[PDB]
């Protein structure tokens, strides 16, 4: 049917697994020696060469298996106030 | 819309602006 | 004030009740230890509905857990939230049913039910005004279906003027995991129909395609499947535990969804689920929630509503949301898809609104619908039952346990009369 | 990479490398005045109202 | 020397009374604490030796979830602890559940405090009732409250403010059942009954207030604005005062004809208010316009019967005179031939107030219209049509007959509404 | 008393009326907020002609702003005086005409016009005794010329006994910024001549030469050009708003300037404008204003009076003067330029004197002249029309929306006998 590889093969649905929280917090190695043989035009012209420090996230609740509220702005994280408490102060 | 429902006719203006019957309206003072 | 006694039977019921009590403990801010760790004060005003207060400022669920093999209660307790379940509430049996409706209903389950009634009646009189009972089990195995249907019959005569709700796990064609499951299904539905008020049909085929094409996962384990159905099990009683604008409890839903005593079968659904790739790119707004709810790929039953007609449907919303837009969307979906709704009754949609969404989310909804198309799965197990019964197969496990063949003809006669009653409204 | 930088530092003498590097112009700092950043300044005659 | 008693039943009653009593506190300067920071507050706010002013209303509902928000919210110390009665189980969209089984248990608790509040006031005009037709509590419990208040107090007036079920949208399924089975009680045990419709306020808010997505919090502010403009003749001085008895004798010609309609104008936002002049002819033309009417009926299709005008603010009686004199010229507005003088006016000095965070603009003058017309029978006919095709297949009957009533109540309630419609059209036929 | 309703359509019309209300507000002493800030008391007498007073002592203009694209009203509302216009006078659609006369007249402008008539009827009835209308637009394309002429054609049967002003922007030989300019202008002037009262031609070529030679400017932006013509726009209604010695409104002009119903095209002019470099050098006196106003370089059209004769001329003066200097001077210029005036009518001059000068000047004069030289624009655009129409170019964009071929021939035929009637007086 289909031969399942690892993540770094771009086979099947690799995009969602890259979007997953694990493959976000995995570190990105620095450019190394013999790296000039692996530069593309897009890499040289439309990209950034600053090293990236890893970001890590807390433990939030989940309500459906695809939920990921870690990558959200700090809004609606707390329990939201009722209509009476919003309007009548 | 909202404001177009309120048509009416005549309008007050004020006391320094003279309109029709401004003479009759100043005279009562 | 208004309390809910949760019932939990079978191996499937135990694996689905751990995740269900995980979500509620998450919803009200309860750690695995037991102490309330929350930030607001509205999470404690309605806490008695699911939790009993005790000394030390802790809360434990008022749920009973029933199974006939100790190999399952040992696993639900070793889970992430197994410490908070009461050690009294586990009631064991020596020999498992073995996917036989006969063992759990006349011989082995007939002895265990005396202790279960003692445990339930002790807890049920400890509250002040009980709202009703909710139950969750599986029809495909004799532990939860052979005994849980008997447990329904025992409680119904004890407490007649209450509401009885169930989340049944109906069988499926391709995920057929038991040879004799047509026997354990039709013998349960024959007794289930007369002694309950609300019934939801959760099927595993619909959960598998949802995780494949809507949420975009590769390995949808049972922890993921139980997490989807526990969203609607918590999303059905939002107005009981939280204030809103249009409060609607279980009985106020069952009045609007049950026009006849034999019409109490629903097809649940959950609105705001979206894959992680298009999570923050979508604009989560109530027309998008309505468009996702009414699609046939969001239902948790293996029935296509395009082949049937919606009798009554209900929608329970969460979060602050303006009611002009939701009322426009209910009116619009009624006017456009006019051929999919019956015409002998107007305004088939029930609207309820709660003002508190779940944590980390701003707007969610739950869909409950009584539809004519649910008769498809009843006919599909009717032809499998009749094909197996006409060859006199697999019956020496049934007639050898104090049973006749008459309750097989009576089960087929009642369920054929049930689907003949569903035929007329389409 | 360091050895290739040594190689290109040695190779920078050449007329072809001075006239035409890959995907760029030649060095415009001899042409422009010293100390002027090119991408920040605005060239041309402004209009006076 | 004058007092009014308000009864708010159901979830609609307790939620439209919160914005209504919020405007009462702001009009007399009552902070949510319950004190001061003229003796016009004595009709609504009682007195205490420490200076505290407590209201004179009762809040009845079978849902404790919405009553408890008054306990939790800002107005906890102001509302009386016992004036707001709490149930245990809701009626669950059932007329039978709210009337026969549950409603008999809490009627004695409510009527005890009705008698206590009625003995507080030396002079009482009557009762104002805020409820909803389609609710279980607002229909089932009210149907015994009115039939028991009528024998407890004989000739006290009974004004009603009912949340009418909408022609197109609704939040219920058995709303045609709950609407029909309560009109038998309210036809005989009521004096006058105004109707408001939810989605009619939705379109007024969209095309006049320019707010795209309204919520019940500002619908209740509009309804509370209407009630304050009705009673402002009692509270404040004016050129000529109109009583609760005065317009209730000027709007009904017959005991069976006690259904007028409400209309408020001008309704506009803060940004649009300052660009056009709001004269008296500006605001009395919008009330006669069917677009601004907040019940889904067209008076162009119907015929006018009687009208009541309630003016507040910097209003002169002369430009009022030119307003009706201009209106009576128009043939778009049609009157019945037996009522040549169908106008009663009322003048108040005090302009309407505005709330912080509200939608209405600070306006110098406003007018409220209470018009009785024949066009309501258009809304009656389209509701009993929905009732009849529902009842033909005997839907939802076992929810009602299993709780204690019989099945003959459906037949006689439909027979009364058929005869009520026959009475409306016979009145509408001229000689 | 006497009221003028202002209509404002088109991109150029919206940019020309924004500066028009800027000049009036500075003339009457009105701040951007909307309150009266004036040193004298004479400015508040005739304010009802242009302003409708609202509560709080705020004066809003009675002008309506209509266009098909929302991109210009955003610039107007963001302008210096954008907050004084009422927000409900902003009537606009969602799709532009895109330089097509048939778009703004037959398929897109025919829908918005039902609301435009409703808005202008709300303000035409609220006044006491309406004097007339005044429309500002351009002929450059179908957005403001396709529907500006249609608004004229709809109001004429509604108010037949009124007077209509139209300050139209005519095409020019060198500033031709539209390839289909002869199409959209000829099709408009066909519908414009027979149902209007006074029309003024204001082309960009004359404004460019005045700013570069008479005013000696280096950067004649559109803010500078709009202020030049708005001086004449506000200079034609001085006697309506301010007292004088020879009071003459628009109608007392129109009786004198219009001898025949098809001869109503005028030459605008402004006298006292002078560059800064010669402002101290030039003696500001009424022989200098009279000598300057008759120069061909001061004319607001690209026509030379040296190729035609003068039918009727009018001059409206602003400021405290004696009147016999100009009465001698216009008698003097009539005698010396005898060959340039038609001999079948004597006393071709009209005199209007107002006691209130403009802002920043001791005196002023505004020149309005009906001359025979205006056929040169009509000959120039008819020859361009024939060349484009003989090869049937650009006709699918017009015939594809409900326009027939013979309608263009009627537009050409009415153009040709207009100038055939015009030629006979040479
Ligand atoms: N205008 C307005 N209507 C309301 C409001 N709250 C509830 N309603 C109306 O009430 C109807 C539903 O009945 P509810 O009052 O909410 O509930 P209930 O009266 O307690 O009846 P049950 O549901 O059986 O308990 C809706 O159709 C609304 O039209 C409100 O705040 N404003
Ligand atoms: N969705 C879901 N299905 C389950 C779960 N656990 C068991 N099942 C289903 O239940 C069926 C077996 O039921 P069984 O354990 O024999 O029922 P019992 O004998 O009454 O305990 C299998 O076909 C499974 O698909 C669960 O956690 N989630
Ligand atoms: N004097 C002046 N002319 C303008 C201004 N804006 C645009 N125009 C003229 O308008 C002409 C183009 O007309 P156009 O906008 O296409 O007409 P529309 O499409 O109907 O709005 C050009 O020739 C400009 O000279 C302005 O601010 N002042
Ligand atoms: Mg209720």
């Amino acid at each position: 049917n289909e031969n399942t590889y690892s993540n770094r093969t771009l086979m099947g649905n690799w995009n969602q697994e890259r979007y997953d929280l694990r493959n976000i917090v995995q570190p990105k190695p620095l450019p190394s020696q013999f790296g000039h043989y692996f530069e593309t035009t897009y890499d040289t012209s439309y990209n950034n060469k600053m090293p990236l420090s890893t970001h890590r996230f807390k433990r939030e609740p989940h309500w459906f298996p695809g939920h990921q509220p870690e990558l959200d702005p700090p809004r609606y994280k707390c329990t939201e106030k009722s209509t009476y408490m919003n309007s009548y102060s | 819309k909202g404001s177009l429902t309120l048509r009416s006719h005549h309008k007050k203006y004020s006391k320094p602006v003279l309109v029709y019957s401004w003479h009759r309206d100043r005279e009562a003072f | 004030m208004r309390e809910i006694v949760h019932l939990q039977a079978g191996q499937c019921g135990n694996q689905i009740g751990a995740k269900f009590w995980e979500v509620i403990s998450d919803e009200h801010g309860i750690d695995p230890t037991g102490t309330y760790h929350g930030d607001s004060d509205l999470q404690l005003e309605r806490i008695n509905v699911y939790y009993n207060e005790a000394t030390g400022g802790k809360y434990v669920p008022r749920a009973v857990l029933v199974d006939l093999e100790p190999g399952t209660m040992d696993s639900v307790r070793s889970g992430p939230f197994g410490q908070i379940f009461r050690p009294d509430n586990f009631v064991f049996g020596q020999s498992g049913a073995g996917n036989n409706w006969a063992k759990g209903h006349y011989t082995e389950g007939a002895e265990l039910v005396d202790s279960v009634l003692d445990v339930v009646r002790k807890e049920a009189e400890s509250c002040d005004c009980l709202q009703g009972f909710q139950l969750t089990h599986s029809l495909g195995g004799g532990t939860g279906s052979g005994m849980g249907t008997l447990l329904i019959s025992k409680i119904r005569e004890e407490y007649p003027d209450r509401i009885m709700n169930t989340f049944s796990v109906v069988p499926s064609p391709k995920v057929s995991d038991t040879v004799v499951e047509p026997y354990n299904a039709t013998l349960s539905v024959h007794q289930l129909v007369e002694n309950t008020d609300e019934t939801y049909c959760i099927d595993n085929e619909a959960l598998y395609d949802i995780c494949f094409r809507t949420l975009k996962l590769t390995t949808p384990t049972y922890g993921d499947l139980n997490h989807l159905v526990s969203a609607t099990m918590s999303g059905v009683t939002t107005c009981l535990r939280f204030p809103g604008q249009l409060n609607a409890d279980l009985r106020k839903l069952a009045v609007n969804m049950v026009p006849f005593p034999r019409l109490h079968f629903f097809m649940p659904g959950f609105a705001p689920l979206t894959s992680r790739g298009s999570q923050q790119y979508r604009a989560l707004t109530v027309p998008e929630l309505t468009q996702q709810m009414f699609d046939a790929k969001n239902m948790m039953a293996a029935c296509d509503p395009r082949h049937g007609r919606y009798l009554t449907v209900a929608a329970v919303f969460r979060g602050r949301m303006s009611m002009k837009e939701v009322d426009e969307q209910m009116l619009n979906v009624q006017n456009k898809n006019s051929s999919y709704f019956v015409e002998w009754i107007p305004n088939n949609v029930k609207t309820a609104v709660c003002d508190i969404p779940p944590r980390g989310l701003k707007m969610s909804a739950t869909f409950i619908g009584n539809s004519t198309a649910i008769q498809e799965l009843f006919k599909r197990i009717s032809e499998q039952f009749t094909a197996m019964f006409r060859r006199k197969a697999f019956l020496h496990w049934y007639t050898g346990e104090g049973m006749d063949e008459m309750e097989f003809t009576e089960a087929e006669s009642n369920m054929n009369d049930l689907v003949s009653e569903y035929q007329q409204y389409q | 990479t360091f050895q290739q930088k040594i190689k290109d530092k040695k190779e920078s003498i050449y007329l072809s490398n001075r006239r035409a590097p890959l995907g760029k112009s030649h060095d415009q700092a001899p042409g422009l005045p010293k100390g002027m950043d090119t991408t920040n300044t605005t060239f041309g005659t402004a209009v006076i109202k | 020397m004058r007092e009014c008693i308000s009864i708010h039943v159901g979830q609609a009653g307790v939620q439209i009374g919160n914005a209504c009593w919020e405007l009462y506190c702001l009009e007399h300067g009552i902070q949510p604490d319950g004190q001061m920071p003229d003796d016009s507050f004595n009709t609504f706010f009682s007195e205490t030796g420490a200076g505290k002013h407590v209201p004179r209303a009762v809040f009845v509902d079978l849902e404790p979830t919405v009553i408890d928000e008054v306990r939790t919210g800002t107005y906890r110390q102001l509302f009386h602890p016992e004036q707001l009665i709490t149930g245990k189980e809701d009626a669950a969209n059932n007329y039978a559940r709210g009337h026969y089984t549950i409603g008999k248990e809490i009627i004695d608790l409510v009527l005890d405090r009705i008698r206590k509040l009625a003995d507080q006031c030396t002079g009482l005009q009557g009762f104002l009732v805020f409820h909803s037709f389609g609710g279980g509590t607002g229909s089932g419990f009210t149907s015994l409250l009115m039939e028991r208040l009528s024998v407890d107090y004989g000739k006290k007036s009974k004004l009603e403010f009912s949340i009418y079920p909408a022609p197109q949208v609704s939040t219920a399924v058995v709303e045609p059942y709950n609407s029909i089975l309560t009109t038998h009680t309210t036809l005989e045990h009521s004096d006058c009954a105004f109707m408001v419709d939810n989605e009619a306020i939705y379109d007024i808010c969209r095309r006049n207030l320019d707010i795209e997505r309204p919520t019940y919090t500002n619908l209740n502010r509009l309804i509370g604005q209407i009630v304050s403009s009705i009673t402002a003749s009692l509270r404040f001085d004016g050129a000529l005062n109109v009583d609760l008895t005065e317009f209730q004798t000027n709007l009904v010609p017959y005991p069976r004809i006690h259904f007028p309609l409400a209309t408020y104008a001008p309704v506009i936002s803060a940004e649009k208010a300052y660009h056009e002049q709001l004269s008296v002819a500006e605001i009395t033309n919008a009330c006669f316009e069917p677009a601004n009417q907040m019940v889904k009926c067209d008076p162009r299709h119907g015929k006018y019967m009687a009208c009541c005008l309630l003016y507040r603010g910097d209003v002169v009686p002369k430009d009022v005179n030119a307003a009706i004199a201009t209106i009576k010229t128009k043939r778009t507005i049609q009157f019945v031939d037996w009522c040549p003088t169908g106008f009663k006016v009322g003048i108040n000095y005090q302009p309407p107030t505005v709330v912080p965070g509200g939608d209405l603009a600070k306006v110098q003058r406003a007018v409220c219209m209470l018009s009785n017309t024949t066009a309501i029978a258009e809304a009656w006919a389209r509701l009993d049509h929905k009732f009849d095709l529902m009842y033909a297949k005997r839907a939802f009957v076992h929810w009602y007959v299993g709780e204690g009533m019989e099945e003959g109540e459906f037949s006689e309630a439909r027979e009364d509404m058929a005869a009520l419609e026959k009475d409306y059209e016979e009145v509408g036929v001229d000689s």
